[PDB]
């Protein structure tokens, strides 16, 4: 038989706040709304762990989402993500507060920091989960895709605490901000011997290269419906609103508007993005053979008898020259009024 | 540098997998199993460092005796020696028990200046055996390495990527690295190396008797905190929706869809 | 000669035979129907008709024979020699609406297709039924009847052959509207003249194919590739007679030099798995079990290591196969991305003369200061050769293209090869066919087109016409 | 049953070099001609295969695939013909089918219609109903893998006026039945002078006008072998 643990000692659900020198990743706010949903099943509080150098004034931003306690570690050695000061602090945080569950994001920092501390406690950890269900006996039920997404798997961690789980970005929604914030911040400390590291950071350089089409998961594709080359400036500002790579059909290559590595189809790249927006493209068999395995296809075309609508998940019939600049004014509307 | 360990795994030959609705076990089409493509980038990263530093390369695998084929496959690409971790008490393991028996087999094989794990497998997709293995070894680790800028005999200068930045780090030996997809193009297994003896190496197998911690509570299914409850196909649905009526009647429907998919555009 | 221009009374009489939504006149033709992938000649038809049946084609050919209007049939517009371009601008029959696979006979291992079934959707259909259509031209969006009319062959021709070896029967429509069935679901044929073998390779100058019966093979399960480096292209091409005589016949034999591979690395962004050598031989073996594929490649790999190969690399995995074959599959697009424009040569030579012709294009490229990249299939002798314009001006490019093409077609004449082995003659290669074959050889070809088409209406000035 | 196994044999990816069907009444001719019995004639129809290869284990994987397939689809037995003396005991019978038919009759006239492969058994059973009705002997064999059927009408002891009436009726009904089966006049031997009328019945006049206009291109003065194939059909 197996020795049992008392799960009454471990209470609270901690969201590790992901940030890059102060600017919080949006995966943190989606996990707060999920943690407040999961901890309402069991009656536990919701915690937030904060690690950095000059970020103690970013703590009451966490209080405006409903977080009960914001534990802030604000030592000068926590500027860039090195694993040994970050894992020693997260191990020190578990030894003091003893949470029941720790939710971190699926970022490359969260996919690196969470396994280092889960192996230190010999506790369970599930990867890039999509569904989180809480049981009333304090057991998190983590559903995650596996085999490249070909099956889903139900994982549970019944003995060890705190149970770790990494959550995929833009799966859950951020909650509405509270009008009055409750809770407090807690300034924590740690000795300087725990914050040394063999790895030292040279510099953190911004990615300043354009991604190739086969690696992109969002793509704005243009066709012969775009008349002149200066209309691409209206399209290039639209694709950076959603982060999309601008691609084209073979009439776009013959006019010289794009590099030949930006062509989608049999004579170009075969792509599988998460979202493709076809602008003025009739779904010809040479173009559609390189993009039919997209997970979501939006088509904007004036002709309703175009063959792109036989494969498009969202088929919009209309002119793109009146939709997209008017939609770009709808981008500034709900965002900046 | 000099001593380099590469952790490789045998995976199913294809990931096109579906479950029987009441077997509970995977409907795998066949067993033409292979070395996983993410560990080919880890093997190729060791080959570029051996051509610059001149040391040796050891391959390490954990699985059944069928996993000896990917140890012979790494030999045809240019590995110097291999080690299997085949035992009945090691099966059924999750990440915490796999990274423990891989770290126990590392201490049995001596010291290494660098351990190179791949980004992820193709059956588990957890991408976290590497960071858990370096915790049991006590060595520093850097994940998602796209570029090695310097290859000094004491340490490496690496380029670790995030979603939007490039961290440049100087990590010393001993350390673990986790390379990701398309760091280099992996070389092909040579048939000329296959005809040497069968290959020179002669895989050294280790069991639980050979480990420095010979206690089966920390290995296999007994040392696993997690377990699968059920596996099921993912529910996906294709909905064809049309939108007519021009003006901003379509632009509110396009912004309503782009915000529902959290693109915010 | 004597061609009647299409007038408005001919539009009304055509729209009585065809529904008016499949007839296009004037400004609703489209620029894509004025050319094909040759790109040099541009010519609009006066009427574009998208036919749907054999009896609709025969009613159009009866009208054009009566009213003396030229007719050009068009598939996907994919051919590279200007064969589907309507130089006199009459009727253009367009077959991509007849994309129905009519019957799959699993007893006779045949498939009956309509003209306009694409090669990508036929080979997908028969492989779902554990069957196999062996001819593989490089463009999969081609019409099947376009492959029959051009005798389109590809990578698998060393083991399986070309489109001619797999056409069992044809239903053709002559220029006067007569419907003729040519073959059938039979296997052996010795009844009369093989009129079916005249239509294969005729490029729409004799009749309009309105049905095809294609021979299928049982589909092989396993597939393994071998990558063999060599010191030069002379050692790489010389191993091919030893490979075939060892009775382990590869599915594909491709030579690629290092200069062509450097284009595909720049285009795809990924390096080739091993480019420490100047020439390569890329093999492919197929079979039904893993053990008989392993006996096939180990025969050739033990052979190739004994005649000066540096190594033999095993390509056995779907990720390893995509790392090597997407480089070979992007050879054509990498050459196009590196130049302003180019021109294509597809001479076939005897297989023992492959290395001397590839070395001749290297001496020609240094002499004329043009970039001449080349590749091809080492198992049959077909070489895909490209003269790249790069940065020459229009007067200097036309003089350098004409000199480089004339000397390469004259050298293939000396090597006892032909003008084209894959792509056909069409409009572009007509004068090189008059240099290779005599005037008496082309008078036989022109007298055969006078038999099938005495009014000269089906595709005028193509292949033999005015060579 | 013998003609029906041929699609299942080819779809099993073990392609034989030769696929021959032979019925018992044709084998009894070759036994009287050669003076030797066939190794097993306890059945009415036979399929005679041939596999080739480079090693013994490659041929052994080929023939055991088909032999397991035949025994699972209603074959009475599968006999292995592996040695030189065993091959010469079976293939000298097949090689002497034509001479045994000629030795048993006064004179004969032949037919080499090719049909679609799934129509082989219906045509062979048609020649048995035709031989029983016209009271002539029609022995037949052929290649079961491609549809070509070698069919012989024997005059036996018929008088000269009765033979030309029965030969014309038996040949006209067999060439019309192969027309209905969507086959051709000849698959091996050709048209020549003898089969010109049946080529004009199978193909139209527009089909033979294309053939005659091609001979007018190669030979305008009509000197190279006139009145043959597509001439005076
Ligand atoms: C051998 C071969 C290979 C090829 N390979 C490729 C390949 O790999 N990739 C590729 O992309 N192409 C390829 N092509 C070209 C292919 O035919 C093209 O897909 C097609 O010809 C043109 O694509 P398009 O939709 O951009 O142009 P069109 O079809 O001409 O685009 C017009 C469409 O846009 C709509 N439209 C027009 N104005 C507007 C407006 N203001 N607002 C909204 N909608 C509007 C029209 O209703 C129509 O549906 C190949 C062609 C050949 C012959
Ligand atoms: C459907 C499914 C879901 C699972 N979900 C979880 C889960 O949520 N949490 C959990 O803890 N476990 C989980 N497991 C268990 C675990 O992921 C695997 O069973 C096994 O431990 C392989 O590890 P991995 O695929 O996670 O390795 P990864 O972390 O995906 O691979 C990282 C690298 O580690 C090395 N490596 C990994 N495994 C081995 C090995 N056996 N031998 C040598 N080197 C190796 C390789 O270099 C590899 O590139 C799951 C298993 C399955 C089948
Ligand atoms: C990128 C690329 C790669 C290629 N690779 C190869 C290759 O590897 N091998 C190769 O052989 N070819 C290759 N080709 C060209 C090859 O000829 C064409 O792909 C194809 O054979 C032409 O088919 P289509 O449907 O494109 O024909 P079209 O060009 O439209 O027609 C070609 C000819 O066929 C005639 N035709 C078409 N349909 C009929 C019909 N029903 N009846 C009578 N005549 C008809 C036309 O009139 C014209 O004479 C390639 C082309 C491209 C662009
Ligand atoms: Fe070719």
């Amino acid at each position: 038989e197996k020795v049992a643990i008392d799960k009454s000692l471990y209470r609270g659900i901690t969201v590790y706040v992901d940030h890059i020198e102060g600017q919080i990743h949006p995966v943190t706010f989606e996990l707060i709304g999920k943690a407040r949903e999961l901890a309402a099943v069991i009656g536990h509080p919701v915690y937030a762990l904060l690690m950095g150098t000059n970020i103690t004034e970013k703590a009451d931003e966490l209080l405006k989402y409903g977080v009960d306690k914001v534990f802030v570690y604000d030592k000068p050695e926590l500027k860039h993500f090195v694993i040994e000061p970050y894992a020693n602090v997260l191990e020190d945080f578990i030894e003091k507060v003893k949470p029941s569950s720790i939710l971190v994001g699926a970022t490359n920092v969260g996919r690196s920091l969470a396994p280092r501390v889960a192996a230190r406690y010999r506790t369970g950890l599930t990867a890039d989960c999509t569904i989180l269900e809480m049981k009333e006996n304090t057991d998190l039920v983590q559903i995650r895709p596996a085999f490249g997404g070909n099956i889903m798997a139900q994982i549970v961690t019944e003995n060890t605490r705190p149970q770790f789980c990494t959550v995929r970005y833009k799966v859950f929604t951020a909650p509405e901000r509270v009008n009055e914030p409750w809770g407090d911040v807690e300034m924590m400390d740690i000795e300087k011997a725990k914050l040394v590291s063999a790895i030292e950071v040279m510099e953190v350089i911004k990615k300043e290269k354009g991604i190739d089409l086969s690696e992109a998961e969002t793509i704005v594709a243009v066709g012969r419906g775009v008349k002149c080359e200066k209309d691409l400036d209206m399209i290039h500002e639209f694709a950076e609103k959603i982060g999309a790579t601008v691609a084209c059909t073979r009439p776009g290559i013959e006019a010289g508007w794009f590099d030949a590595r930006l062509q989608i189809g049999l004579s170009g790249r075969t792509v599988k993005p998460k979202l493709i927006i076809a602008l003025g493209i009739s779904g010809a068999v040479q173009f559609a053979a390189g993009m039919q395995n997209s997970e979501y296809i939006i088509a904007i075309n004036s002709d309703p008898k175009a063959p792109i609508f036989n494969i498009a998940h969202c088929g919009m019939v209309g002119d793109l020259y009146e939709i997209l600049p008017e939609l770009l004014t709808m981008i500034e509307g709900p965002e900046n009024n | 540098m000099s001593k380099i360990l590469v952790c490789i795994k045998q995976v199913p030959g294809t990931s096109n997998v579906e479950v029987d609705p009441e077997t509970g076990v995977l409907i795998r089409d066949g067993v033409e199993s292979k070395l996983n493509p993410y560990d080919l980038f880890g093997l190729e990263t060791a080959f570029r460092l051996k051509e610059q530093l001149g040391g040796t390369i050891t391959t390490l695998s954990m699985g059944p005796m069928q996993s000896k084929e990917v140890l012979m496959e790494s030999f045809y690409m240019g590995a110097d020696e291999g080690c299997l971790l085949s035992d009945r008490k090691f099966g059924g393991a999750d990440v915490v028990a796999t990274s423990y028996t891989l770290a126990q087999g590392t201490k049995r094989l001596g010291d290494f200046d660098l351990i190179i794990c791949g980004k992820q497998t193709t059956d588990g997709d957890t991408a976290q055996v590497g960071p858990e293995m370096a915790e049991f070894l006590g060595i520093p680790h850097v994940t998602n390495v796209i570029k090695i800028l310097a290859a000094d005999e004491k340490g490496l200068t690496l380029q670790m990527n995030m979603e939007e930045s490039l961290e440049i780090q100087r990590v010393p030996y001993p350390c673990l690295i986790t390379v990701d997809k398309d760091i280099y193009t992996p070389r092909l297994p040579s048939y000329k190396r296959k005809l040497d003896i069968s290959k020179n190496p002669e895989i050294k197998i280790l069991t639980l008797k050979d480990m420095y911690d010979t206690n089966e509570k920390k290995y296999g299914l007994s040392g696993s905190p997690t377990q699968v409850e059920r596996i099921f196909p993912p529910e996906s649905n294709v909905e064809k929706t049309s939108f007519e009526g021009d003006g901003k009647v379509l632009a509110k429907a396009l912004l309503g869809i782009l915000t529902e998919k959290k693109y915010l555009g | 000669m004597n061609y009647k221009k299409v007038e408005a009374s001919d539009i009304a009489a055509i729209k009585e035979l065809i529904p008016a939504e499949r007839v296009f006149v004037g400004t609703e033709i489209g620029e894509d129907f004025s050319h094909d992938e040759l790109g040099s000649i541009h010519s609009y038809p006066e009427v574009l008709i998208k036919v749907t049946s054999t009896e609709e084609v025969s009613k159009i050919m009866k009208y054009a024979y009566e009213h003396n209007i030229p007719v050009v049939v068009r598939g996907s517009g994919t051919g590279l020699v200007g064969a589907c371009v309507p130089l006199f601008g009459g009727i253009m029959l367009e077959t991509t609406l007849m994309n129905n696979i009519l019957e799959l006979d699993t007893e006779n291992l045949t498939v009956t297709v309509e003209p306009g079934v694409l090669l990508m959707e036929l080979s997908k259909f028969v492989e779902e039924n554990d069957l196999f259509y062996p001819p593989d031209p490089g463009e999969k969006s081609a019409t099947i009847a376009g492959n029959i009319s051009t005798n389109a062959g590809g990578m698998r021709a060393v083991k399986y052959g070309v489109t001619r070896d797999y056409v069992r029967g044809l239903t053709v429509v002559l220029a006067n509207g007569e419907i003729i069935e040519l073959g059938g679901k039979i296997v052996k044929n010795s009844s009369g003249y093989s009129l079916k073998d005249l239509v294969i390779g005729s490029e729409g100058t004799l009749c309009v194919i309105t049905k095809a019966i294609l021979k299928l093979l049982p589909l092989p399960k396993m597939t393994l590739s071998l990558l063999i480096p060599f010191e030069n292209i002379s050692d790489a091409a010389g191993i091919v007679p030893k490979i075939i005589k060892s009775k382990a016949i590869p599915t594909a034999i491709e030579f690629m030099e290092r200069q062509t591979i450097l284009f595909a690395e720049d285009f795809l962004g990924k390096k080739f798995p091993d480019s420490s050598s100047n020439a390569y031989i890329l093999l492919t073996f197929d079979g039904n079990t893993k053990e008989q594929v392993e006996a096939e490649y180990e025969t050739v790999a033990n052979l190739c290591l004994a005649e000066g190969a540096k190594d033999v690399y095993i390509v056995d995995t779907v990720e390893r196969k995509d790392s090597v074959w997407s480089a070979r599959g992007a050879f054509l697009e990498a050459i196009k991305a590196s130049t302003t424009e180019m021109d294509e040569c597809d001479v076939v030579v005897p297989r023992n003369r492959i290395a001397e012709f590839i070395e001749f294009t290297h001496d020609l490229a240094k002499e004329m200061d043009v970039r001449i990249p080349s590749f091809g299939h080492a198992g049959d002798g077909n070489l895909h050769i490209y003269v790249c314009r790069d940065e020459l001006c229009q007067a200097d490019w036309e003089a350098k293209l004409a000199e480089a093409m004339d000397r390469m077609y004259a050298k293939a004449l000396t090597f006892e090869g032909l003008v084209s082995g894959e792509h056909g003659i069409g409009y572009a290669k007509r004068k090189y066919l008059l240099n290779d074959f005599g005037t008496e050889h082309l008078a036989l070809m022109a007298g055969i087109k006078q038999t099938f088409d005495p009014k000269n209406l089906l595709n005028p000035k193509k292949v033999c016409q005015m060579a």
